[PDB]
């Protein structure tokens, strides 16, 4: 299974270790390093109907967790979503002769623990190449559009969108082609 | 003598040879910008240590390849972590080369 | 079985002290017209992979090791002289933020 | 069998031989040469690799230039004996060029700041000593520049600085770079006026 940790690290998280016997003494193991969390009657509990409830900050270090009295392993996943900006280079004034090579960079800057999906729009031989850029609490993503020898039909609006799962920012630029 | 003993020990321990390292999967090239790997790293042996001249670098002279299976999280969370099989280089011999 | 190995990958790649070869000259910002023999020493340093980003494997306690090696200073003014230097030897690590 | 520790200086010239002075008492002694690390053992092949007892062990430097230390070893009747450990030291000396920046046309008003870079480019395993000459009474700051990779060079910088010059600072400025066996220099005329 999978357990998603969010930015609110005090906010609690629920591992769905469902129970058959509502009177079952369940502990939560996390690794690595190995830790075991017992219900203290307050913050940390196990409802059998819900599962094991624990403050996410206690297990956000861990690769995996599981209920034990063992349940199925759950994969821990800290995820960010915040996208700062999406920027085109070149950003404007783009003007090509027919047969000239178009190269468009789309750079997305994001907070940590973010994964980016790029989506482009363009007029109706376009190659895309996505990759990670090194870095400063940020991540940097690059998507490069390439047209090897353009034609009149390539004139129009080019839009690059970046998606993190919960947020999408985009940018655009008009490309002119002449002959 | 006693000083010579340890110095020889420092050389021996720091020589060019295969060593266990933790390799970050994603950074090992060609990873889709929308993927997280779980675990992020795999244990393999890589050539490392110190050569006694400069411009000379500890490199692998023969490599085995290991199939390893881990999980890949994609974005958006359309599906759950899926199992992926990937081959990583496992250096089996090293030499200080220029 | 399918999950046996994955757990093994995590275990082997966790934040912990590991034997590395440390380049003496660089560790202390030593001018490179000054040669250390051996150039490197074996110590343990915190390394491995954390499961979140912006979480970095760091040392939470350090011992210090006296080691003795030789120092040449080029252009040859003298032969190699023995020098005693203390290097950090990390003894415990934790994934911490920054 | 051999007459605390020694040193072997290697040219890194991939064909010149080097001599480890493992002197012998018995000119008829079977001597091998051990190097580490990794561990290697070199036996006299009667040609390139030999042992003269009067000179010592003779071997092509390229065979042991990887090593931290080397030593002679002989066996006599089921028991082997070693010489003193020798520390291996690959030194270089070749200086390609020494270049001033700015190199010419330097002209300052009295009170202006003079900054002169001296860059020396050398082969690997080289250490550089800088020496300047200038008109009579200047801060010097030497350092290493990153260079490679695969580029087979080292880069050294020495920066001369005069914080507010005077008429007396007009003259020839010479930067010399020494590796121990070789010295190249460059110079430039600095003019000053009121
Ligand atoms: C030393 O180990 C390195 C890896 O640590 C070896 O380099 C690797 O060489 C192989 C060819 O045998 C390269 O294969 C690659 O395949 C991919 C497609 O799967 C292709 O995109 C590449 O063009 C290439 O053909 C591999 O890239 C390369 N690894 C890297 C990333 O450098 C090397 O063979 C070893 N050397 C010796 C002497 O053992
Ligand atoms: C990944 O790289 C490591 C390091 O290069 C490889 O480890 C080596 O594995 C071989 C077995 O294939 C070991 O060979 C054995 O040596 C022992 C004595 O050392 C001997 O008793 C056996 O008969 C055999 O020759 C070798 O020791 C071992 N080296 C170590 C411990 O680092 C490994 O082979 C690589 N992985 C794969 C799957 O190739
Ligand atoms: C974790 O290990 C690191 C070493 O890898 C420890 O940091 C080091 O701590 C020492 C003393 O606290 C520092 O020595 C200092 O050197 C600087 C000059 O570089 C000087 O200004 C100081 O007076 C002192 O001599 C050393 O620099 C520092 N290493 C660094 C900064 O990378 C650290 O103490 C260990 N932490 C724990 C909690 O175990
Ligand atoms: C620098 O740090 C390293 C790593 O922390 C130190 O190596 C450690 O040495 C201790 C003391 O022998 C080892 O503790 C032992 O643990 C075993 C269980 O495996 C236990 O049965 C023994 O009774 C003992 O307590 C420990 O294994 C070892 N740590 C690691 C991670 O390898 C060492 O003290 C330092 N290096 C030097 C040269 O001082
Ligand atoms: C595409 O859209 C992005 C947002 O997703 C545009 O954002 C640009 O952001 C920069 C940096 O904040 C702005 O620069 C500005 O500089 C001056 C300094 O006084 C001031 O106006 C602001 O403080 C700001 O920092 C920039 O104005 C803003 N967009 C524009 C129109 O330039 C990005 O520029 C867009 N790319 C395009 C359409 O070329
Ligand atoms: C898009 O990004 C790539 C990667 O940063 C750029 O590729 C570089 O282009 C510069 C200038 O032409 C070269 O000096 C580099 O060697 C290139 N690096 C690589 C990896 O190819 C490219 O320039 C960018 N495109 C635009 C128009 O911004
Ligand atoms: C001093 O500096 C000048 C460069 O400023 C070097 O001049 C070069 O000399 C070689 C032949 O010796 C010529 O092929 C180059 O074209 C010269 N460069 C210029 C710009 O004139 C000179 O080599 C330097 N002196 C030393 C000893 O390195
Ligand atoms: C190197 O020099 C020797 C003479 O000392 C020569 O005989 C030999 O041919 C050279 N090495 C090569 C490339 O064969
Ligand atoms: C001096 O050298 C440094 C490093 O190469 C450089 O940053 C600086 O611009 C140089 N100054 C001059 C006058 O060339
Ligand atoms: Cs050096």
């Amino acid at each position: 299974g999978v357990v998603y940790i969010t930015e609110n690290k005090n906010k609690t998280v629920v591992i769905p270790c469902l129970g058959s016997i509502s009177n079952l003494n369940v502990s939560l193991c996390a690794r690595y390093p190995e830790k075991r969390f017992v219900p203290d009657g307050n913050r940390i509990s196990w409802d059998s109907k819900k599962g094991f409830t624990i403050p996410s900050y206690m297990i956000s270090y861990a690769g995996m967790v599981f209920c034990e009295a063992q349940s199925i392993m759950y994969i821990v996943v800290v995820v960010g979503y915040r996208i700062y900006d999406v920027v085109l280079s070149p950003s404007h004034g783009i003007e090509l002769s027919v047969g000239e090579k178009l190269v468009l960079n789309c750079t997305a800057r994001t907070e940590l623990n973010v994964g980016i999906d790029f989506n482009w729009e363009y007029p109706s031989h376009k190659k895309l190449v996505n990759r990670d850029l090194k870095t400063s609490e940020m991540k940097k993503f690059l998507s490069t559009l390439t047209i090897d020898g353009v034609t009149r039909s390539d004139q129009g609006l080019y839009t690059c969108a970046a998606s993190s799962g919960l947020m999408t920012k985009k940018n655009s630029t008009f490309v002119r082609v002449h002959e | 003598t006693e000083i010579l003993k340890s110095i020889d020990n420092e050389w021996r321990k720091t020589q060019c040879m295969p060593r266990e390292v933790a390799i970050d999967v994603g950074k090992e090239f060609g990873v889709a910008t929308n993927t997280f790997f779980k675990p992020p790293c795999v244990s393999v042996y890589r050539c490392g240590g110190c050569c006694n001249s400069e411009g000379l670098q500890c490199m692998n002279t023969s490599t085995s390849y290991l199939s390893k299976t881990l999980f890949e999280i994609t974005v958006p969370l359309s599906q759950g972590p899926k199992p992926v099989t990937i081959s990583f280089a496992n250096h089996t011999s090293c030499r200080c080369m220029s």
